[PDB]
RNA sequence: GUUGGAGAGUUUGAUCCUGGCUCAGGGUGAACGCUGGCGGCGUGCCUAAGACAUGCAAGUCGUGCGGGCCGCGGGGUUUUACUCCGUGGUCAGCGGCGGACGGGUGAGUAACGCGUGGGUGACCUACCCGGAAGAGGGGGACAACCCGGGGAAACUCGGGCUAAUCCCCCAUGUGGACCCGCCCCUUGGGGUGUGUCCAAAGGGCUUUGCCCGCUUCCGGAUGGGCCCGCGUCCCAUCAGCUAGUUGGUGGGGUAAUGGCCCACCAAGGCGACGACGGGUAGCCGGUCUGAGAGGAUGGCCGGCCACAGGGGCACUGAGACACGGGCCCCACUCCUACGGGAGGCAGCAGUUAGGAAUCUUCCGCAAUGGGCGCAAGCCUGACGGAGCGACGCCGCUUGGAGGAAGAAGCCCUUCGGGGUGUAAACUCCUGAACCCGGGACGAAACCCCCGACGAGGGGACUGACGGUACCGGGGUAAUAGCGCCGGCCAACUCCGUGCCAGCAGCCGCGGUAAUACGGAGGGCGCGAGCGUUACCCGGAUUCACUGGGCGUAAAGGGCGUGUAGGCGGCCUGGGGCGUCCCAUGUG
C-alpha cells in the first residue's frame, strides 16, 4: 500500500460529502421555488428565486458547479419563474428579476 | 472559410430538413481522367423556403442533428428537375440488379 | 583485415605488373618477369574467350588489388564518387589518392603500398602537425604529410628518403626530401595517373 | 506553463544541446514549438553557442520561464543586458 | 550538371512468337550452421495483450497546522510530584500542489482513428507573463490524540477535545453572472439601463516594508475538447440495410453544439460513385526496393490514437471517466478459523511459458528533463552510462622491406617436366597485446556577499562513465575462417564411386574415362565474418498510368434493345467549375 495515494481518496470521500450537499440543496431549493412560481405568489417565490440564485453563485465560487455551468442554472430558473408569473399575477417584489 | 458548397435538392420529404446533391470533378489519383463524383448534404432550413429541385449554396456550420452539419447560404435557380428525374433514375434501378429478381 | 599473402602472383593473375611486391618489382626478379602466366596447376595451358563478364570483372579486380584496399569499402568510395557531383571514372581514383595509405607511397616514404601502411598504421604519420594511424583517411587539398620526428633516424625511412633524389613526386604534390616533408598540392587528373585500368570498365561492373 | 530548456541531439559521450520552447509537461526531445539557439557543452568549436536574444525576448514578454542551466546560457548571450543611464 | 533503366536459363531434330517456373541485384528488430581478435556507434520478445515471486518505479513543502513518541538543553519550588519554552531524532495525520506529465504494449477500431486543410458567433484551461481593483466583520466541523466495541485476518464500528491557507454566514464590491429592456454586429459576438447574487487567508523575514502567497475581473500565451471539406486495404461466392433508425418542437446533460440522452409528434435516412455483413491491420513523418510510376512497410527516435487480466461504472478535479486511485460481476492465483479478504509488470530488471529467436534482479541522479520547495534540499528503473549478444553498419590487427631459375612434403605429368611458389626457411625493419607514469572535456548553474530584490561583478559546492578516452616512455612477429568452381556464374584435373552412394535455385549429372556426387592438389570470390532458411522490392512492359493484349497462341459477350454512366461536329458571345499563371499562409 502506497501513502501518497490514499490520501487523496479520502480527499475525495470528504469533498462528493461538501459536494452533494452543495447540489442537492440546490435541486431541493430551487424545486421549491418552480412550485411556488406555479400558482402566482409572485411575493414568496422571488424571494425563493434569490435565495436559490446565490446559494448557486456560492457552488461556483467553488469546485460543484462552473462558472458556465452555474450561470446556466441560473437561466433555466430566472426565466422559467418569470414565464410562469405570466399565466397568474404580476412581481410583487421584483427581487431576482428586472423589469 | 467554412466551406461553401454549390448543389441541387433532392429530398423534400423531411421536416426543416432537405436534402442536397453536391459534385465535384477531379484527374483520377492515378489512371488521372477527369472524373466526377458526388455527394448528398443534410441541409437546414428553417423557414423551409426552398423546395424539392433548387439550386442552391450551403456552408459548414453549427452541427443541428446527427447528420445536419450545413445552414443554406442562398439560391442561383430554381427548376432544374432534369437532375431529380437523373438521380430518381440511379435511385430506382436498385430496384433491378437483386437477387430477389426483376420481373418482366 | 586486409589481404595478406603471395603478392607477385597478381603481379601476374590479371597478366600485368602490379607494382606491389615494391623496390624487389623493378627486378628481373617480381614475379612476373619470370613466368608471366598467372597461378595454379593450368596457368600454362590455352586460355579461351573471357566472357563479357569476366573482362568486367578483371579489369574492377585489378583496379582494387593494384590499389591495396578490401573490396567492402572499394565499394563505398565508388558509390560515394556515383554521389558526387562530376565524372564518374575520374573522381573515383581522385579519392584513391587522397587515402593516406597512398598518400605516403607516392609521397615516397616507402618501398611498395603494403609497406607505405605499416608507416601510417604505427604511429610514424604527421598529418597538418598530427598523428595518424588511420589508412581510411582522407587527404584534403593543402594537406600537410610528413615524419614525426621520432622516427625520422630510422632506415626504412631514410634508404627510401635517399633515392628521392633521384625520382620526382607526381605533379600534385612538393617533397621536401630534407624537412622530411610532402604536400598535398590539387586532387589528381586522369591526365595524370597512368594506370594499367581502364576505369569506365570498372563502373560497367558496378551497373549490374 | 511555456518554458524554455534544453533538448539532447548528439549520442554517446557526444552531447550537442538544442534550445527550445516549449510545454512544461512535454517530453525532453519533442515537437517543441521555437527553436531558438544551440549550445555546444563539449564546446568543439569557434561556435559552441548561438542564441538570438530577440525572440527569448518576445518569449519573456510571453510568459516563459527558463531553466537555471538555460536562464545562464541566456544572461551569457546577452539575453538578459541592460543600458543607457 | 534530363545524373538515370545490363539480362540469361528452360517446350523442339532445329527456328520464330506466347507464356510460366526459375537464378543473378540490393533490403532486415533476423534466426540457423561451420568459424569467431578487437574497439566506436547503433541495436536486441517479431511468439502468449500468457501467467508473475523479491526490490525499486511519484511524490514533496515544518515558511499552511496540531500532536504521538524517544530523548536533549534552559525556566516557576528549599526538595519532590507536576508543569513552562524552545530544539533535535522521528511518525502518521490534518492541509496545498501534484498523482492525467514521464514510461510501456499495440489487444482493440476500416473509424473524423490517423495524414492534409479549415470552423468553433458552440467551448474550457492549473502553475507562467502583462493590465484594473480588493483582503473588513462572525461562526462551526473532521482527523491526530484520549476512552470504548466487532474481527482469524482484512481492517471496521462507537462517543469526546482542537487548530489552520481546511468548512460556512454577514458586509464592501473596482468588476463579473443570470433575468428583462434598447443599440451596434449577426448562429450564443460588443456596449449600456433597472432588479438580483458572489469575493478572500494568512505565513516568512533583511519588521512601519520586502518576500511566497490570497480574492474578483479583462487579456497574453500554452495546452486541449467538439464539428466539417478531401485522403484512408480486400471479397458482390455479402445487395439490400435502417426503429433511437432520419428529421421536428419541448426538455435534460456537458466547458460546449448535437439522438448524445428522454418525452411527444411527422415517416424518414443510406446504398452499386459499394450502403450491409465478413476478412485483415493502429495511422503518419519516414523506412526498404525501383530509372521513374508504383509495389512493401510503420519495432527503435518523433507526432496523433487506443487500451492497463475480460466488462460496466462514477467520484475528486482545470483536467481523467485515471496502469502502480475508487465501487460491482466473471475467469485465474492466494490467505482463511469456511463468515470472509487480498492480488494485477504490456514501468526497469529478472522468472516461468511458448517458441527457430530477443539481454544485467548493473552504477549514478554528476549531466539534462519533471514534480514539490523562499532555499539547502527531497523523489526521479525518464534518463545519463556500464554489462551481456559479431545482430547490424563503419574504424583496426594478424605484419612489412629482402629472399631460389625456384627446398622438403603434398597434386598433376606425355617421366623430359608442370603447380602450390618468394610463399615458406633464414637476413633485416616496425611494434597489437601487455608494463610504468601522468590523466580530461563533458560543469556552471541554483546557492552565498557586493551591487537595487534588476543589469553587472566576485567567491563556493559537484562527475555514475573512470583511474575509461587521450598524451609521454617501454616492449613481444603476434587469431583465419566460410561459400563456390558443368551452363546462367569468376574457377580445372587425378583418383574413388558405376542410375549405387549422392548433389540440386532452373534445365540437369550418376547404368567403369563423371570439369556436377565424396576426397585431394590446384582455382575464383569474399574476409571476422562466409554461408544456408524465412520475408520486402527489383527482375516481371507476367496487373501493363508510364508500359500490354483477344482470328488460330489464355481471351469479342450466341444476336438486339436501351437505363444509369462515359464520350462528341461548325460559327460568336457571357460565366471562370476545371486546367494554366503570379503573390501569400501552411507543409
Ligand atoms: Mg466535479
Ligand atoms: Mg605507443
Ligand atoms: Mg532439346
Ligand atoms: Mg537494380
Ligand atoms: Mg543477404
Ligand atoms: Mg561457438
Ligand atoms: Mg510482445
Ligand atoms: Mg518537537
Ligand atoms: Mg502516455
Ligand atoms: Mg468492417
Ligand atoms: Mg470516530
Ligand atoms: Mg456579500
Ligand atoms: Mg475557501
Ligand atoms: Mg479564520
Ligand atoms: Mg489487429
Ligand atoms: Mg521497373
Ligand atoms: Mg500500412
Ligand atoms: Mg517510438
Ligand atoms: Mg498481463
Ligand atoms: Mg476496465
Ligand atoms: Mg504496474
Ligand atoms: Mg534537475
Ligand atoms: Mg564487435
Ligand atoms: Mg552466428
Ligand atoms: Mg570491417
Ligand atoms: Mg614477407
Ligand atoms: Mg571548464
Ligand atoms: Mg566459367
Ligand atoms: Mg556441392
Ligand atoms: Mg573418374
Ligand atoms: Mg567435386
Ligand atoms: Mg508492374
Ligand atoms: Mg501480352
Ligand atoms: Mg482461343
Ligand atoms: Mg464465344
Ligand atoms: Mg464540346
Ligand atoms: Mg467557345
Ligand atoms: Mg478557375
Ligand atoms: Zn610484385
Amino acid at each position: 500500500r502506497n501513502l501518497s495515494a490514499l490520501k487523496r481518496h479520502r480527499q475525495s470521500l470528504k469533498r462528493r460529502l461538501r459536494n452533494k450537499a452543495k447540489k442537492s440543496a440546490i435541486k431541493t431549493l430551487s424545486k421549491k421555488a418552480i412550485q411556488l412560481a406555479q400558482e402566482g405568489k409572485a411575493e414568496e417565490a422571488l424571494k425563493i428565486m434569490r435565495k436559490a440564485e446565490s446559494l448557486i453563485d456560492k457552488a461556483a465560487k467553488g469546485s460543484t458547479l462552473h462558472k458556465n455551468a452555474a450561470a446556466r442554472r441560473k437561466s433555466r430558473l430566472m426565466r422559467k419563474v418569470r414565464q410562469l408569473l405570466e399565466a397568474a399575477g404580476a412581481p410583487l417584489i421584483g427581487g431576482g428579476l428586472s423589469a | 472559410p467554412k466551406k461553401v458548397l454549390t448543389g441541387v435538392v433532392v429530398s423534400d420529404k423531411m421536416q426543416k430538413t432537405v436534402t442536397v446533391l453536391v459534385e465535384r470533378q477531379f484527374p483520377h489519383p492515378l489512371y488521372g481522367k477527369v472524373i466526377k463524383r458526388s455527394k448528398k448534404y443534410l441541409a437546414h432550413d428553417p423557414e423551409e423556403k426552398y423546395k424539392l429541385g433548387d439550386v442552391v449554396e450551403i456552408i459548414e456550420s453549427r452541427p443541428i442533428s446527427k447528420r445536419k452539419r450545413f445552414r443554406v447560404l442562398r439560391l442561383v435557380e430554381s427548376g432544374r428537375m432534369d437532375l431529380v428525374e437523373k438521380y430518381l433514375i440511379r435511385r430506382q434501378n436498385y430496384e433491378s440488379l437483386s437477387k430477389r429478381g426483376g420481373k418482366a | 583485415g586486409r589481404y595478406i599473402g603471395p603478392v607477385c602472383r597478381l603481379c601476374r593473375r590479371e597478366g600485368v605488373k602490379l607494382y606491389l611486391k615494391g623496390e624487389r618489382c623493378y627486378s628481373p626478379k617480381c614475379a612476373m618477369e619470370r613466368r608471366p602466366y598467372p597461378p595454379g596447376q593450368h596457368g600454362q595451358k590455352r586460355a579461351r574467350r573471357p566472357s563479357d563478364y569476366a573482362v568486367r570483372l578483371r579489369e574492377k579486380q585489378k583496379l582494387r588489388r593494384i590499389y591495396g584496399i578490401s573490396e567492402r569499402q572499394f565499394r563505398n568510395l565508388f558509390e560515394e564518387a556515383s554521389k558526387k557531383k562530376g565524372v564518374t571514372g575520374s573522381v573515383f581514383l581522385g579519392l584513391l589518392e587522397s587515402r593516406l595509405d597512398n598518400v605516403v607511397y607516392r609521397l615516397g616514404f616507402a618501398v611498395s603500398r603494403r609497406q607505405a601502411r605499416q608507416l601510417v598504421r604505427h604511429g610514424h604519420i604527421t598529418v597538418n602537425g598530427r598523428r595518424v594511424d588511420l589508412p581510411s583517411y582522407r587527404v584534403r587539398p593543402g594537406d600537410e604529410i610528413a615524419v614525426a620526428e621520432k622516427s625520422r633516424n630510422l632506415e626504412l625511412i631514410r634508404q627510401n628518403l635517399e633515392a628521392m633524389k633521384g625520382r620526382k613526386v607526381g605533379p600534385w604534390l612538393s617533397l621536401d626530401v630534407e624537412g622530411m616533408k610532402g604536400k598535398f598540392l590539387r586532387l589528381p587528373d586522369r591526365e595524370d595517373l597512368a594506370l594499367p585500368v581502364n576505369e569506365q570498365l570498372v563502373i560497367e561492373f558496378y551497373s549490374r | 506553463m511555456v518554458k524554455i530548456r534544453l533538448a539532447r541531439f548528439g549520442s554517446k559521450h557526444n552531447p550537442h544541446y538544442r534550445i527550445v520552447v516549449t510545454d512544461a509537461r512535454r517530453k525532453r526531445d519533442g515537437k517543441y514549438i521555437e527553436k531558438i539557439g544551440y549550445y555546444d557543452p563539449r564546446k568543439t568549436t569557434p561556435d559552441w553557442l548561438k542564441v538570438d536574444v530577440e525572440r527569448a525576448r518576445y518569449w519573456l514578454s510571453v510568459g516563459a520561464q527558463p531553466t537555471d542551466t538555460a536562464r545562464r546560457l541566456l544572461r551569457q548571450a546577452g539575453v538578459f543586458r541592460q543600458e543607457a543611464r
